């Protein structure tokens, strides 16, 4: 009994997602994660000597 | 362990190792400490002429020498079996 144009509204493909998608799906905060070397590393000590020369 | 299937992972001591990431440690600060005082990078390396000048007059006495370097050691290797060293006597 629902008006054709409502019961067509609902089979849009934005209203289909995968069950499950909300627990599974990975989201990621950083491309370099926990326990990956990174600048924040490998920055040399502020005391150190200049290396353009070399 | 897991090595060889899909549940291959990365074993302890190889997350030890890179647990160990060396923050703040310098150990071969010294080498271009004491290369900075050298001073190529005031004379030469820093003026794009002078850079030029450095590998043209750098490569022509370093080829010579490099080259005068491993004569020597060739003629050390086969002392004796050059025919240099072996001077030839005429049958009488
Ligand atoms: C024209 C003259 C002008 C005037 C005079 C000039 C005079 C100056 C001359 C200087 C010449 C260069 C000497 C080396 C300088 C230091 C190294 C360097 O480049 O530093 C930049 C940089 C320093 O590292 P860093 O991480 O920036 O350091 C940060 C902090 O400073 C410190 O950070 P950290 O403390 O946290 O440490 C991090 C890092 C620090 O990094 C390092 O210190 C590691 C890299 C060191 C490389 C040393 C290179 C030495 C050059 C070879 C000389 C050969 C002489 C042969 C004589 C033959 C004569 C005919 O260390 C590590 O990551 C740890 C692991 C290191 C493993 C290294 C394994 C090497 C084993 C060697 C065994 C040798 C056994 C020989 C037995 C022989 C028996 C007879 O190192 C490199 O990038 C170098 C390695 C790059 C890959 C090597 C490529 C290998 C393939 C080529 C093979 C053939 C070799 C031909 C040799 C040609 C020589 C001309
Ligand atoms: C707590 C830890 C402690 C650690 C300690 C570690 C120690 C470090 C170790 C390293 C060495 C340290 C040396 C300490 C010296 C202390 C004394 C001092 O005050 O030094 C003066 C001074 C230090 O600088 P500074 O006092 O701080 O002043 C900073 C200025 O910005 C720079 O001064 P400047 O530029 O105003 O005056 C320098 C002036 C000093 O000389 C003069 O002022 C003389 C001026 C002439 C006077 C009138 C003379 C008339 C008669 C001439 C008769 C002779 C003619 C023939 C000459 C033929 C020469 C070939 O000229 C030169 O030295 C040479 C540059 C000349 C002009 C360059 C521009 C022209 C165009 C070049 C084109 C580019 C390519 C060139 C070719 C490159 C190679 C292929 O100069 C130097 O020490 C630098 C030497 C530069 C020459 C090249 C060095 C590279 C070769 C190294 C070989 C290493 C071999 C390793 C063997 C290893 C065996 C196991």
């Amino acid at each position: 009994g629902e008006p054709a144009i409502q019961s067509i509204a609902r089979f849009n493909p934005d209203n289909f997602r995968p069950v499950g998608y909300a627990e599974n799906i990975p989201c990621p905060d950083t491309c370099v994660p926990e326990g990956h070397l990174d600048f924040r590393h490998t920055r040399l000590p502020t005391w150190h000597a200049d290396r353009r020369p070399f | 362990s897991g090595f060889g299937t899909s549940y291959a992972h990365d074993p302890k001591w190889i997350e030890d190792w890179m647990a160990r990431k060396r923050v703040g440690v310098d150990r071969m600060d010294w080498f271009f400490r004491a290369f900075n005082r050298l001073r190529l990078y005031e004379l030469f390396f820093k003026s794009t002429p002078r850079f030029y000048a450095f590998m043209v007059i750098g490569g022509l006495l370093g080829s010579y020498y490099w080259s005068r370097f491993w004569e020597q050691y060739w003629i050390r290797v086969n002392k004796g079996r050059l025919y240099k060293d072996v001077p030839y006597v005429y049958p009488p």
